[PDB]
């Protein structure tokens, strides 16, 4: 569990993320980074190339319900099951990702806010970022448990 | 199994890393005591406290070995099979840890590389590393 | 969540396992196969190559009471998580076992099974003893979730 | 990575699996698709029912490319080039489902070889067929 302090580094740092940059730069990323997830998001277009992804608008605007989802998260970290039912199913009983697939999404998700802050995205603010992004991961899970 | 655009991506990612390579080496080894509490069980007897002599000291020889992987990127199961000796046939790491070490030297650089940490780059870096990671797990001699 | 074909048929070859011998035979194998789970039975002695292991007397006597375990979640298919609770949190909070050896296990023995009940292990006989070695792993796993 | 007993032992198995290979490569599909149907949407066109032609064949196919690779076991990427970019560039199949089909071709050979399926034998076989899986998925060329 995050304790207070965790609690109150998470919420200062995510006040500064740019809400149309990062999430679909960490969605771009799995898509790089793991190819395969590609597979899921073939819809969207051209896919074919680092730079296409990355430039790919439906990538970006879709990463934006992402980073939402997550911002949902954070504020709501003694109930992520009850706040991510209805994205599990999707997920799990659609979609049927694989649940490391979720786990993969919140690293490169913590990748991007080292990436963003730096410095200031110092260890134990990341191992209080890991331990959210492990909660979301196992929240979406949820539906196959 | 890297492509040739891969190697090109690593060594130059880890070429801008030079000097800093020990430092990050330590940042990331940091990352992970923190970040992942359960791989302090690999290193039962050293002192882990934040600024630790010994913690910096294992970063740097964890950051020789990635020097030497990445110089032989086409050779590794001959240039690292001390490592895999010690890390396959004497310590039994769990594979686990080495994904979450990986992650962690991945925040470490990206933290310190803005505009070398392209996602192409993070793309190749992850790639390396499950390679090393492979070598270091499996008992082949 | 198996048809009741499918609990008749894990039912009937269950009766045929050897208690005595094939969780010692499970156990063996996953300490051959995947070598990093010999850190976690260091008091077991000799297990410095496969003849070592599969003849170890603490490999069979432990594997017997992982096998009670299976024979356990086998007399409650309707709650593994409750059967598993107190084993889930020895492997877990204690032991710190990733759960990807906990579906390795279940995989080997159902390895074992098709060894020794060859083609009585059909198919649709292994589809129901995979479905009962992921409930198992995941209920193991619980205390991760 | 594949130590000298290792090849030995996946050239002996493999050789007592011999002309039923694409029996068994068959048989695998099928405990796989049954066992974890979720892999049935990378063969919607596929008559998967018991006894099917179509699986029968394909079987066939993956069974070739696996004597392929035990006889070019020190030279997988390059005998399986054509095939790593199917897997990893075209179709990209998640590499989840090469744990369940390699599960599956172990249950498989355990059911067929009760005189040859040692504890070494498994492991040989189970760290060959992670070596394929690794080439499959990666994108190399
Ligand atoms: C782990 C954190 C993840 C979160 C928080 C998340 C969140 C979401 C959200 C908010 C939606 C939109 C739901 C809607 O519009 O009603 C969605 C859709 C989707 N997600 Fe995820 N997701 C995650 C992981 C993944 C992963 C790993 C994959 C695939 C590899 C994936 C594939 C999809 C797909 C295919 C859709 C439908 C997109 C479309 O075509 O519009 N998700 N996800
Ligand atoms: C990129 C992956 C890795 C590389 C390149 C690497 C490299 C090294 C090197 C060079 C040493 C020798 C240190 C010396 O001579 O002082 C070493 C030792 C060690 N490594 Fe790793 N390692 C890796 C991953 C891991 C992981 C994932 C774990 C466990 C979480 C681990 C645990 C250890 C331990 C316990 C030692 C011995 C430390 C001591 O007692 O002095 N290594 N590693
Ligand atoms: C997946 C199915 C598994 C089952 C059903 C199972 C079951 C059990 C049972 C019944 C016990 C004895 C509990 C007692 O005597 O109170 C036990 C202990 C233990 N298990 Fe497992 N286990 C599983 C997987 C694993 C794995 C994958 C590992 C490690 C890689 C592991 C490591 C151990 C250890 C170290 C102990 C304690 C041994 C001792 O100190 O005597 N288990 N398990
Ligand atoms: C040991 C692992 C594997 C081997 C050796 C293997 C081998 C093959 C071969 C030889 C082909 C035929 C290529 C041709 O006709 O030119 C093929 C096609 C294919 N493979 Fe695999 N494969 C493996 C794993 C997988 C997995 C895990 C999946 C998905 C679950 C998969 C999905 C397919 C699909 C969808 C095709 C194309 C089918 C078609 O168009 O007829 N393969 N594979
Ligand atoms: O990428 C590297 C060096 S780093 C690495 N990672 N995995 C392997 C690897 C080599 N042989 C394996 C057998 C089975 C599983 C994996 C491996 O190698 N070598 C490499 C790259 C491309 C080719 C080619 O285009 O023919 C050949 C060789
Ligand atoms: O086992 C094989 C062929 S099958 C296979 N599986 N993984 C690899 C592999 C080769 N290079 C890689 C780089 C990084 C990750 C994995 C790989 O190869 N080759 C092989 C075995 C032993 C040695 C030695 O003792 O020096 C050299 C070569």
């Amino acid at each position: 569990h995050l304790t207070p302090e965790e609690k109150s580094a998470v919420t200062a740092l995510w006040g500064k993320v740019n809400v149309d940059e990062v999430g679909g730069e960490a969605l771009g990323r799995l898509l790089v980074v793991y190819p395969w997830t590609q597979r899921f998001f073939e819809s969207f277009g051209d896919l074919s190339t680092p730079d296409a992804v990355m430039g790919n608008p439906k990538v970006k605007a879709h990463g934006k319900k992402v980073l939402g989802a997550f911002s949902d998260g954070l504020a709501h970290l003694d109930n992520l099951k009850g706040t991510f039912a209805t994205l599990s199913e999707l997920h799990c009983d659609k979609l049927h990702v694989d649940p490391e697939n979720f786990r993969l999404l919140g690293n490169v998700l913590v990748c991007v806010l080292a990436h963003h802050f730096g410095k200031e995205f110092t260890p134990p603010v990341q191992a209080a970022y890991q331990k959210v992004v492990a909660g979301v991961a196992n929240a979406l899970a949820h539906k196959y448990h | 199994v890297l492509s040739p655009a891969d190697k090109t991506n690593v060594k130059a990612a880890w070429g801008k890393v030079g000097a800093h390579a020990g430092e990050y080496g330590a940042e990331a080894l940091e990352r992970m005591f923190l970040s992942f509490p359960t791989t302090k069980t690999y290193f039962p007897h050293f002192d882990l406290s934040h600024g630790s002599a010994q913690v910096k000291g294992h970063g740097k020889k964890v950051a020789d070995a990635l020097t030497n992987a990445v110089a032989h990127v086409d050779d590794m199961p001959n240039a690292l099979s001390a490592l895999s000796d010690l890390h396959a046939h004497k310590l039994r790491v769990d594979p686990v840890n080495f994904k979450l070490l990986s992650h962690c030297l991945l925040v470490t650089l990206a933290a310190h590389l803005p505009a070398e940490f392209t996602p192409a780059v993070h793309a190749s870096l992850d790639k390396f590393l499950a390679s090393v990671s492979t070598v270091l797990t499996s008992k082949y001699r």
